[PDB]
């Protein structure tokens, strides 16, 4: 139940400016998937749930040196 | 090697056939796949005698020709493996950049004796392993990465897939659903062509001496598809 | 050992037992069966120490003298044993010409310490063991023949069979339903001395070895009856 | 250590915690309990490299931290175990004489890396082990050797729950109720200093390996409890 | 899927080398090992006739038959 | 199959040697390890009361 907070957001938002990639088009449709739930905004999210999707950013952007 | 030479001997379409189907099974009945194949490289420790793992593999594959069928092993971790192998190809597409399109069955050759299912193709010219192991022990042992993170079961598996589809380079990854962080986890594996001659000259004969046990009760390759 | 005898010392009737029942069961609690001697005819690396698979089935055997049960190991394999046990002894019957009656355990002698049950006892006078194996590749390995065909425990259950019932020749059959053709195969095995006079030095030692221990606790072989 | 470290640290109140619940297996996630001690004083035959059962234990129990879950191993003997634990702790008060009262985790220090679970604790100031062996077999072989025939693994959970505790005894108890007499046996298992002086030496080592480990892929211990 | 004239007429002329019969002898058997109650050599698939030709011929082997 | 009078007498001679009784001791012992409610020593069968018998024993022997 734990929702996302205000700074994993930030971080998140972060990284989908860097990658050039957006919540609606990108990540929630990404979340959706792997997380086996219909997930339309960002603060249908869980904090566990947000810190994975994070992760997950920072992987790709970690490959390909973003800022 | 085409869908009309393997529909001709089979009847089997393989475009209409996904990873885990009832007719992806008759597909491999008989024939050495990639998962496999590290029993039938294994040496012996002095000697020429094949280990128990190696003669093993010999009677499992035969009685799959003469009954047809081969029974599920390990029901638990494939059906966890079932569960999140799109999960696992997708976050690895997203992470790595990469892009990955399905393959079914892949024979080496004409004779179908061989074969590798890569859980995918992708764009830069390398297949594709997927794990989505059972235990998080096991993926944690190859998230640390050293000399020791792939088993050489794994290491057989992925140069054989090389071998069976002419390619370079093969991704392994693994995806654990269960940990909160860096859950998908991969490593490029080059074609070595150590492997390559190890199997040139061991696996051509075990073909033949399956087909001469065969022969012994009264079976042909290619039965248990008639 | 008699009909009389056995109802005697353990109040059942031989004549109404079916492989399987309880009463069955019952009668090979802590008796030396075919099925497990291998673990009884054992010898170490080198010198004169018991091997785990050794140990392992004397404890085992201790406990069906204490608890009065024995715990159902593979229920998987035993299942399908079961299922085609009739099937494949119908088809032996059938192939080889032999007629097959279905016999009760087999004491060696009055002390009821060693037994068999065979799958059957044959009109030539031989024994016969059926196995049903639950994967088609050991089924395969038997068909093949060759070296190492007959595992070594199952040339020890054929062997101890002859040791117990005195007998000279024991069939042995595998039946397999999944094949599509050759699923049922077998081979006639000879008595061999090596085998009798192995078990002539090493048994008595081990039930020797048994009462020692049950005393130890306060129990005495019997009492499972 | 005390209840007050518990809470802040896991939020957990240990006085709450009755053996088997939710809240009892959280608290062992990541930490080296006796059970499985015997892993991590496992030596190889030559040598100073990390034998198969160590490596095992330690990519265990760091899945344990980064995923905050542990799967069953061995459901139907853990079933067993706990459908007779409770009968085998009042046959043992009662045969032996001495009250038993039941106690909730103990960590040996702050870290909370290491611990031990009595299945309890006596007026006489020893800890009690209990098994319910799943085979009358393994039974059997402790009724007759006594101290001869205990597993080298329980040993080394004893001497633990000595090292944790800093306990002097400890009573090791198996009880069959499939045995028609004689299905309560105990001896005192006394602390070995050979086996204290191996978990001062090696315990800390694994301790520092594991949160190199963890570091290596952006873990820290203690996630598994928030 | 039906029995084959080739695979019949092997059981056929074996069951005569053998002196056994269909009713008497192969279709009880082929009844027991395939769990169904099978009347006639033409309620038999072939797959079943080819397991039970295959019995037939290692009976024929073991007596030594003509 | 109930339990015999001489294994009744073993277990009675124990409880007086012991200080122990039926009501307060061994009826609660034997309901809980043998998961179901006995209300007298008449309800035990034989194989329940020889395994209550051997505890007594052991009880006894420690002392």
């Amino acid at each position: 139940i734990t929702p996302v907070n205000d700074e994993t957001m930030q971080e998140i938002n972060t990284l989908l400016i860097a990658l050039d990639k957006t919540w609606d088009d990108d990540l929630l449709p990404l979340c959706s998937q792997i997380f086996r739930r219909d997930i339309r905004a960002s603060s249908e999210l869980t904090q566990a749930e947000a810190v994975k999707a994070l992760g997950f950013l920072k992987q790709k952007a970690a490959e390909q040196k973003v800022a | 090697m085409t869908p009309d030479i393997i529909l001709q001997r089979t009847g089997i379409d393989v475009r209409a056939v996904e990873q885990g189907d009832d007719a992806w099974h008759k597909l491999r009945l008989g024939v050495i796949t990639a998962s496999e194949v590290h029993n039938v490289i294994a040496k012996p420790r002095s000697g020429k005698k094949w280990p128990d793992m190696k003669m093993s593999y010999f009677h499992t594959l035969l009685a799959e020709v003469c009954t047809g069928v081969a029974p599920e092993v390990n029901a638990k971790a494939l059906a966890w493996g079932k569960q999140y192998e799109n999960d696992a190809r997708t976050l690895f597409e997203f992470t790595s950049g990469v892009n990955v399109t399905e393959s079914p069955i892949i024979y080496r050759d004409e004779s179908m004796r061989t074969a590798c299912s890569p859980d995918g193709l992708c764009s830069d010219g390398n297949g594709l392993e997927l794990k989505c192991p059972f235990t998080s022990r096991d993926f944690m042992k190859f998230r640390l990465g050293g000399f020791e993170a792939i088993k050489s079961a794994y290491m057989a598996q992925v140069q054989y897939s090389m071998w069976v589809t002419r390619k370079n380079a093969w991704y392994f990854a693994n995806y654990d659903p269960r940990m909160k962080r860096e859950g998908l986890h991969y490593v490029v594996i080059e074609r070595d062509e150590k492997y390559m001659a190890s199997f040139d000259e061991i696996v051509p004969e075990f073909i033949e001496k399956m087909d001469e046990a065969l022969a012994e009760i009264g079976f042909v390759f290619g039965e248990q598809w008639r």
